[PDB]
């Protein structure tokens, strides 16, 4: 999907 | 809740108000103005120019404002956002970088330690054209950031906004790595370089 993370980008 | 409705927002960070900046901060006068020169590839894009809003995210602008001057030492050596990366750009979201450490977002480090907490979330992200903290969850911050290119509210709350871009010219630099060919883990075909930064 959409987040924004640092290392496991989520769906 | 100390997060601001988009009704309720405060003088100096609007669109329009923000198009019309130059090198001096909008939303309260003591806000550092920091600076990339952005390089696509072998080619010279401009310049971003950032306006921290160190009146409601004062660590958080610290950080970025000392990874943008060099200031910071780390074992004694200079680090920070020259020649760092933006390394997931997704077009119609925004675009995230400032991995310093591994280029590849799981890079994590700052002025504080390896992480710092999430301040007061006041900003929501409401438009295209702010800045907030990349994280991995609740009190995660580091080095990374994004510049939103759109709105995405879903990321109230989990993430500090805590800056704006200013100017016509940053927009249309933000807009240029928007666009820019990507790999299916979103990291651009050709690198998208801060070649410069700092404080104006």
């Amino acid at each position: 999907x959409l987040l924004v993370t640092a290392g496991i980008v989520l769906a | 809740s100390s997060l601001l409705s988009e009704s309720e927002l405060p003088a100096g960070i609007s669109y329009a108000e923000a198009m019309e900046g130059g090198s001096r901060p909008l939303l309260h006068p003591d806000n550092p103005v920091v600076f990339f020169d952005i390089s696509i590839g072998s080619h010279e894009a401009g310049r971003i120019k950032i306006e921290l809003f160190k009146n409601l995210a004062p660590k958080s602008a610290e950080n970025f404002r000392q990874f943008c001057t060099g200031e910071f030492r780390q074992n004694q050596v200079p680090i920070g956002y020259k020649g760092a990366t933006f390394h997931r750009i997704i077009k119609n979201f925004m675009i995230q970088g400032g991995d310093f450490v591994k280029g590849d977002g799981t890079g994590r480090l700052s002025i504080y330690g390896s992480s710092f907490p999430d301040e007061a979330f006041v900003l929501p992200h409401f438009r295209s054209g702010l800045l907030s903290l990349a994280n991995s969850g609740p009190d995660t911050n580091g080095c990374q950031f994004f510049i939103t290119c759109a709105k995405c509210d879903w990321l109230n709350r989990k993430h500090v906004v805590f800056g704006q871009v200013l100017g016509k010219e940053s927009m249309q630099v933000v807009r240029k790595i928007e666009h820019v060919t990507v790999d299916g883990g979103n990291r651009p075909r050709i690198p998208v370089t801060v070649t410069q930064c700092g404080e104006l």
